[PDB]
């Protein structure tokens, strides 16, 4: 398993309400 | 604020709504699947792009995580007359 | 089967209504027909 | 009329500067140097 680098934005990428 | 149209669009739905896209876009570009120069996934990765987007996968994704997101006169305009 | 149709539709605009339907406050939905009728009836036309 | 943006800004731009352009793009597109099939000029040109 590789790291798939990413960031945070919306609507791309969200931490889950009670992450 | 100058940013991406994407970004701007889903903004621009999100409450309270209070923000407008203004004009047209400055110019044309697009978002690629990126991978360090030499890799063994670059053609897998391209050729799963291809085929996510030939299957309309990304159109569905696109729809489903932008556009599902959406009297009386009083004294202050005749104070005037009164003052 | 009315609520379940409009929870498990992929139509825009059943979604949209859908979507609409479960976050309203207060809740739309009622528990009997004669509920539903009667609050279309109390409503004075706000309530479909 | 429905014309090329580059075209259609040219002409806003210059008298008698009584048209207009309205709206945003219908679509994107370009201008290219076009050569016969199988020419030997295709190379040369795209690195020009």
């Amino acid at each position: 398993t590789y790291i798939v680098t990413t960031i945070l934005e919306d609507p791309y990428v969200m931490l889950k309400k009670n992450a | 604020y100058l940013l991406e149209s994407t970004m701007n669009e889903y903004i621009e739905q999100r409450k309270p709504c209070d923000t407008m896209k203004v004009g047209g876009n400055l110019d044309s570009k697009g978002y690629g699947i990126a991978t360090p120069k030499g890799s063994a996934l670059r053609g897998p990765v391209n050729l799963a792009v291809l085929k996510l987007s030939e299957q309309g996968v990304l159109d569905k994704l696109k729809s489903k995580w932008w556009y599902d997101k959406g009297s009386a006169l009083s004294l202050s305009n005749v104070a005037g007359v009164f003052y | 089967s009315t609520k379940e149709f409009f929870r498990r539709s992929k139509i825009a605009v059943f979604e949209k209504m859908w979507t609409y339907m479960k976050s309203a406050e207060p809740s739309v939905f009622v528990r009997t027909t004669e509920e539903g009728m009667i609050r279309v009836r109390k409503s004075k036309g706000k309530y479909a």
